[PDB]
This record gives structure tokens, sequence and C-alpha cells, in this order.
């Protein structure tokens, strides 16, 4: 009925409303793109490498001396450090921009290593439904801050199509938990396998 | 052409203290980080040519 | 709101060494008005007033202990290591028996196996991390007192007036074992130097056997207390024996 | 000419004797970038 | 999809999979499958 540390989650915008989301290519095209998925009965919405596990959660007074020198639930003004699943490596704030409008905003990618004097993203509350302190409870409409930058990760619109950015614009997000604390040695799903009997395979036109 | 002037001398005078930059404290280098941002370098310039 | 204010005036005072003059008054300020909140919650609870005994349990003040929790385990172990602490240290730990003590009169008078027990315990075993630190903390100051009075000391005291050395009291707890490998150089780091010949271990003893006494006292009346209320669970089995 | 009667005065805020003080110019950045019409129309984009 | 077929244009009435055990007229998961 929360939010939790080390579960699987999705970021999930909508903006002409749909459903979107945030899926990175990883080993080439770090810059993040993103993803419909309104469109579910017709065609299947490549989802598999738009999920992000969590690993850190911690106040914005606490991570200071650890830039100087398991299980946190999570409140509304803390910190957070969210790492690719797949491409294993850590989403981040950049220093460049390819805007082409001089419009003063960053443009969001990924980074390999975790020295995090910029790969952190604080949280905060919507309106005053809730407030500062209390805890994320599941589905809510939340403000993610760049701690380096200072600016809003928030969806572009009027460059033509529309792709994410990184400026001073409020921009709700979602948070929609896809998978937590697994049981031993079973079977859930977005995983891979085989498929015994001496197999199941395709041929290497190939239908 | 005053307004935009006497905006910018605040935004001169808001910037850290150059003995605060040879230690390397996170908020006086990231402030900087921000204020050169904002304004770029060859806009200033065109201004003062 | 007080919980975490004060831990982030600890996350300000993690990196340096020492406290100074008014990091340490405001300090003192910032818990006499905690002591007096403790003392006004714990009496909506003394009578066994059931209609705010279940409406305690599920507000938020449980995760407010855990805070709570964090810093008592890391603050006295890093006021222990400068003979001008220890004022505030005295004043520290009656702090931490004034939270106890209401946390004794929230489970009193429930049934034997009740959910305000149940749910008494899985704070002790989501702050499992840090409370074996003040767990830990009662022995090191406990055992010492045994250890010093012991036989085996003085085949190691040369000098009159019992100064032992800092290189003499390490292979002396070495030899008598029932200590661990990284404690005995905190222990190092408790005393006092005075050009290195001194550690007087006269003082050293019982300069932490009074002012941790009655909140050492309390916490033998939580695990007993949680144990023959709820038995037959096995993590409590796994604290009492530390 | 509004801000001309404002921004004169935000200079007397973080300006001390020829030193900018430190504790006053953190907090003024973060304001008026948490609203960005406090910057002009030409700074979002002429 | 009876073969496999384009990603692009694999609707939910063309291919939809369904593991059971046999065939009867017919939050955190349970755990069933090992």
């Amino acid at each position: 009925q929360f939010l939790r540390t080390d579960d699987e989650v999705v970021l999930q915008c909508s903006a002409e409303q749909l459903k979107l989301c945030l899926a990175a290519e990883g080993f080439g095209n770090r810059l993040c793109f993103l993803e419909p998925t309104s469109n579910a009965q017709n065609v299947p919405p490549d989802l598999a490498i738009c999920c992000f596990t969590l690993e850190q959660s911690l106040s914005v007074r606490a991570l200071q001396e650890m830039l100087a020198n398991g299980h946190r639930t999570l409140l509304y003004g803390h910190a957070i450090l969210l790492r690719h699943a797949h491409s294993r490596m850590y989403l981040s704030c950049l220093t460049t921009s390819r805007s082409m409008t001089d419009k003063l905003a960053f443009d969001v990618g990924l980074q390999e290593d975790a020295t995090g004097e910029a790969c952190w993203w604080t949280m905060h509350p919507a309106s005053k439904q809730r407030s500062e302190g209390e805890k994320v409870r599941v589905g809510d409409d939340l403000i993610l801050v760049s701690v380096s930058s200072e600016r809003y990760l928030h969806l572009s619109t009027a460059s033509g199509e529309l792709q994410v950015d990184a400026s001073f614009m409020q921009t709700l997000w979602n948070m929609n938990p896809i998978c937590s604390c697994c049981e031993e040695g079973y079977v859930t799903g977005g995983h891979v396998l085989r498929l015994f009997h001496e197999c199941l395979t395709i041929s290497a036109q190939r239908r | 052409m005053s307004f935009y002037a006497a905006l910018i001398d605040l935004l001169g005078r808001c910037a850290p203290e150059m003995h605060l930059i040879q230690a390397g404290k996170g908020e006086a280098l990231r402030i900087r980080a921000i204020l050169r941002s904002l304004v770029p370098l060859d806009d200033l310039v065109g201004i003062i040519s | 709101r007080l919980q975490e204010s004060i831990s982030d005036f600890y996350w300000y005072y993690s990196g340096k060494d020492v406290i100074e003059e008014q990091g340490k008054r405001n300090f003192s300020k910032a818990m006499s008005v905690a002591k007096q909140v403790f003392n006004s919650l714990t009496e909506y609870i003394q009578g066994p007033c059931t209609g705010n005994q279940q409406s305690l349990a599920h507000s938020r003040l449980w995760d407010a202990v855990v805070g709570f929790l964090h810093v008592f385990a890391h603050m006295m172990m890093k006021l222990a290591q400068d003979s001008s602490q220890i004022e505030l240290l005295k004043e520290l730990l009656d702090l931490q028996k004034d939270m106890v003590v209401m946390l004794l009169s929230l489970l009193e008078g429930n049934v034997v196996n009740g959910m305000i027990a149940r749910q008494m315990v899985d704070m002790l075993v989501e702050s499992s991390s840090n409370v074996e630190m003040i767990l830990k903390f009662f022995d090191m100051f406990l055992k010492l007192k045994d250890i010093v009075g012991s036989e085996a000391f003085q085949d190691y005291v040369t000098d009159p007036r019992g100064l032992i050395s800092k290189k003499d009291f390490q292979k002396a707890m070495d030899s008598q074992k029932q200590f661990t490998g990284p404690e005995i150089q905190f222990l190092l780091s408790c005393s006092e130097a005075d050009e290195n010949e001194m550690i007087n271990f006269e003082e050293f003893a019982n300069r932490f056997q009074e002012p941790a006494r009655d909140i050492g006292f309390n916490v033998a009346v939580l695990l007993t207390n949680l144990s023959e209320h709820v038995p037959h669970d096995p993590r409590l089995r796994n604290f009492l024996e530390l | 000419c509004g801000g001309e009667r404002y921004l004169d005065f935000l200079r007397f805020a973080v300006f001390v004797n020829g030193e900018s003080v430190e504790e006053n110019a953190n907090v003024v950045v973060r304001l008026l970038i948490r609203k960005p019409e406090c910057f002009g129309p030409a700074l979002r984009g002429s | 999809a009876l073969v496999v077929v384009d990603a692009c244009k694999a609707h939910t009435k063309a291919t939809s999979f369904c593991f059971r055990v046999s065939k009867e007229k017919l939050g955190m998961g349970p755990p069933e499958i090992k």
C-alpha cells in the first residue's frame, strides 16, 4: 500500500492525454527517450527497458557528509538514487542540451559511476493535499527535482513532438510498482527463461 | 534597458567570493554553476562592445 | 517534527571531531523540551485508558521512536571520546530513560498475547542494526569492571600509581580473550593519554557505571516483559542473548 | 520601471562594504528561479 | 501467435496465451508456480 526500497518501479506521465513512461536505450543513445503505453490491446509496449529500482532514500542533510567522506522506507522531501535495471547504470541529469531553442533547460541521460554530485533526485508533493514529512502512498502525483541543476524533469510539448527535458516547469509523475520481494525459486513476470521438456527454439523466413 | 541592466548586477554581486572557491564548498561551486548557466558569456560580449 | 530536526543536527556534526560550546548548549535546549513532551505523552496513557492505548498505536509513534533510536546509538558512541562531554552524556541517557518509561506504560495491563505487544516488537526488528549498538555499549562498560578487578591485571601493573601503558593494555585485554577484535581499540580512544604512559584504570572502570545505571535497568524490564508476554517468537530469542 | 524600484533594494540585501554575504546570496537565488516570471519575457523564448 | 508474428500488430485477440494445468470451462501475487 506504500512505496518501498528495492522495488522495481516505473515512471509514468500523462499529457492530448495518454499514458507515457520512461525507457532508456543503454550502451548507445544514453539520452533518455519516451514511450507510450496507452494502446496495449493491439500492440505490446516494449516496457522491458523501462523498469527502475530504488537503492537509496536519505534526507537532504544526510548526503552532504556522504559526499564529503536494509529497508529504509521513503518519505516526501527525501532524496533518491534510482538505477536502470537492464543497462545497470544510474539515471542522472547532464550538462549540455539538445534543445535548439536556448530554452535554458538541460536534458537527462544516464551515468555509469555513482559519484553522486548530480545523479540524485529529490521528492516533492503536488498540492496542499499532502505535505512535507508524510509517507508516500502508492499512486501519487510527485514532482522530481535534481539536486545539482535544481530543475524539474518535465514533459516538453511545443518543440514539435514530445520528449523529456529539465527546466523550471512543474510536471506530475507516478510510481506504479511492478515488483516486490519475490519468493525462493518461483516464477514471476518480465523474466527470461528456457522451455525444456530437447528444448523450444526458433531458427537462425525464420517464422 | 535599465531594468535588465540592474537585474544582472545583483546576479553579479550574489556570486560567491573567490576564497570560497579554493575551498570546494558544494554550494559555492553549484551557485556559480547555475549563475553561469543563465546568461551565456558571448551575450555579455555583445553588450560591452 | 522534533525527531528529524535534531537528527538533522546530528548529520551536521557527524564529520568533525569535537563539539564546541554554542553547539553544546543548543543541543541541551533541544532535549529538555523533548523530555517534557515525553512526560506529557505518558500521562495520557498512565491510567490504563484503552481509548488512548489503541489510538497511539495506529498513530505515527512507531517511526518516531525509530528515528530517536537512530541518534541514540550514534551520539553515545561519539560523546564517549572526551572528558568534557560527560555532563551532556549525563543528561542524554536520562532522556532515553524517559522515553522507555513511556514505552513500558504503553503495553501495560494488556492480554498475554496482544496486538500492541505484537506491534511492540517490529520496531525492535526494524531497528535491529542500531539496537545492537546500545546493547554492545552496555556490555563493554560492564564487562570492564569485572576484568579490571581480576587477578590477570596484577600481572601487568608495574607502576606504583597503577598507570598501565596503552601498549601493555592492548595485550592485556587480548589475553583475557572475552572481548572481540575491533572493540578493544575503541576502548583505547575512550581513555586519556597524558603523554601515553597513563590510562588510570581506577576512574575508567566507574566513570560510566554511575550514569548508565537506571537506563540499563529498565531495558532488562523491556526484554523480560516482551518475552513472557509473547513467547515462542524467534526474533526476541535473537535479542536477549546479546 | 517596477523592477528598478525592487531590484535596487535587493542590491543592498546581499552586499555590505564591498564584500558579498553568503547566507543571503544563496537564499535569494533559490526564490527567483522557483518563479521564472521574475525574469522578463526575454528569458523564457527571446 | 499459429506462428510468430510482427510485434507492431500483435493484438490481444490475435495473440493471448495462457498457462493452465488442464482445460476446464472457465497487489502482489500468490506463490503458485515453481
